[PDB]
């Protein structure tokens, strides 16, 4: 559960990410596809060869999600259910790969944006994430 | 954990670069903070009350060194991990009761902290380098439970 | 994140406990004691002894304050704010341990009731259960 | 796995009564639903469009048969796990690519229909022979891993 506070480290944190979150989205998951080799199997028919213009554009995709995510960060489950539908009902994804790709988002931003990568705001962006790994990992319709 | 001839000279690269008085610190605390439950194991510590007062810690600080060298000694013994940290796992799993979950937790964390204070350096091939090193380090904690 | 269909079987399943509410409680606890023993590391100066009086006290509050989340299941955060303030700031519990009584909980009612532990039930209650320990392993003040 | 001589009597004495026809289904059958994205990994089995089809399902019964045989073979090595599930480790982990925390759920499922088929016979002293055992296959069952 994300605290008032916890929402406002957010709203600033992905703020400052700005029109970078798209090339953010995709390094996470070039990082994750590389440091995490199984996660792959997801993505059969992709290139997923290093910077793959497949990569790239839905790494964009991904992070236009997260935007979204956090502007309705206060009800989550009704702004992501078309997601949910997704990698829950159809994809089938095991919820250990959201904490692969949550922290390889986590690594790619903490590289990009040093000194706002605070303890505070690392807390929780990981509150976050994981409550949106909660909702697209779930069926609740 | 294996690691390819390129892959050990990077990591040693890296890491040599690592100042080795603040980077355990810096991953301890913010294991503390983003994880707060870990903070009952460190009670007699002092003030944990807020971000600023973990990082800030004297002993967490201190402790963080130790953590750091523990590291530091794994990325030396990567062929003999289960063995040189038996008598942590010892510790950390049957006097401490240290679920194992958090030791990957503390790995993750270290590389994200690898992360900021490295930068563009700290590459995919990094990062999936340092990555088998850390779940090398937490399964060699975890072994008791194994 | 509960479907209508979750909160549907918790509340069926959970109202079938009556008067055992806090037998399954104390019962829970005891399975977790036993089972994990890690776990009463948290009651330090607790009598934990088989069958003692203060485990059958502190099951018969565990099981009301689940009945009083079942009531408010829409509203957790608010409805628990009082126990997460005791077990997320104050006792610092491990997320592991809430897992565990959880699983020994869905066991105390297999056992107990197993007419009502349909394969739908079951799924419910976990899942219940896990937002529950989210709620409680959460600090959003 | 370390069972009293009392837990291996009384351990055995519950498995000798569980319907290896029914029991190896419900528990799989049961992971299926409680913890859906596991149908990814058995999409030839056929229809899992609802708990019912699930439960009924033929392909799962015949499997979880197979399962629950697993189970007994580690019952009656409890000192050779990992020879006895090195096979099958190799196959979940580097062929079948299944996350090991899937192991400690279907562990634990297991536990609930044999608690929700003996009962107040499952005790809790009973509970805490079967959850050392079945931490113990699981444990086995990643081997390959660590
Ligand atoms: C909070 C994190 C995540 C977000 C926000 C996210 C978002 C998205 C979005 C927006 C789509 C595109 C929907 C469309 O076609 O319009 C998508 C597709 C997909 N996602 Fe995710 N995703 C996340 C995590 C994951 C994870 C962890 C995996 C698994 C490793 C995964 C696997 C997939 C797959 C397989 C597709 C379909 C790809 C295709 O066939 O084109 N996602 N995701
Ligand atoms: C996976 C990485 C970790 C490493 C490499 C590590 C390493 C160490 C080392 C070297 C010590 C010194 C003990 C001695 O001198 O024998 C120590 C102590 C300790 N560690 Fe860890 N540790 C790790 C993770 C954790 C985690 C996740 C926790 C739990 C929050 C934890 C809790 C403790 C505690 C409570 C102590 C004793 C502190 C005291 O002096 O009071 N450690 N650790
Ligand atoms: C479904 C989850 C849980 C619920 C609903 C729950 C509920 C409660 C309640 C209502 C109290 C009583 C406080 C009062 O009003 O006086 C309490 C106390 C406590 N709980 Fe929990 N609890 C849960 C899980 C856990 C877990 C997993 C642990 C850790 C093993 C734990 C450890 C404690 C401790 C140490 C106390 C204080 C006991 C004392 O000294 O009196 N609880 N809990
Ligand atoms: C720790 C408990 C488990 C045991 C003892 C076990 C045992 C087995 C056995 C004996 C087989 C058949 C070997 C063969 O004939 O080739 C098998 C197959 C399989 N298992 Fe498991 N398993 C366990 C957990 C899991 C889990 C958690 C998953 C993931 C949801 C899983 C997924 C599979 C799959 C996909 C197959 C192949 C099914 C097929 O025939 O298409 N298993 N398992
Ligand atoms: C999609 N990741
Ligand atoms: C070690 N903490
Ligand atoms: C609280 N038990
Ligand atoms: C095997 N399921």
């Amino acid at each position: 559960v994300l605290s008032p506070a916890d929402k406002t480290n957010v709203k600033a944190a992905w703020g400052k990410v700005g029109a970078h979150a798209g090339e953010y989205g995709a390094e996470a998951l070039e990082r994750m596809f590389l440091s995490f080799p199984t996660t792959k199997t997801y993505f059969p028919h992709f290139d997923l060869s290093h910077g793959s213009a497949q990569v790239k554009g839905h790494g964009k995709k991904v992070a236009d999600a997260l935007t979204n995510a956090v502007a309705h960060v206060d009800d989550m489950p009704n702004a992501l259910s078309a997601l949910s539908d997704l990698h829950a009902h159809k994809l089938r994804v095991d919820p250990v790969n959201f904490k692969l790709l949550s922290h390889c988002l986590l690594v790619t931003l903490a590289a990009h944006l040093p000194a706002e990568f605070t303890p505070a705001v690392h807390a929780s962006l990981d509150k976050f994430l994981a409550s949106v790994s909660t909702v697209l990992t779930s069926k609740y319709r | 954990v294996h690691l390819t001839p390129e892959e050990k000279t990077a990591v040693n690269a890296l890491w040599g670069k690592v100042n080795v008085d603040a980077v355990g610190g810096e991953a301890l605390g913010r294991l503390l903070v983003v994880y707060p439950w870990t903070q009952r194991f460190f009670e007699s510590f002092g003030d944990l009350s807020s971000p600023d007062a973990v990082m800030g810690n004297p002993k967490v600080k201190a402790h963080g060194k130790k953590v750091l060298g523990a590291f530091s000694d794994g990325l030396a013994h990567l062929d003999n991990l289960k063995g040189t940290f038996s008598q942590l796992s010892e510790l950390h799993c049957d006097k401490l009761h240290v679920d194992p979950e958090n030791f990957r937790l503390l790995g993750n964390v270290l590389v994200c902290v690898l992360a900021r204070n490295f930068g563009k350096e700290f590459t995919p091939q990094m990062q999936a380098a340092y990555q088998k090193v850390v779940a090398g380090v937490a399964n060699a904690l975890a072994h008791k439970y194994h």
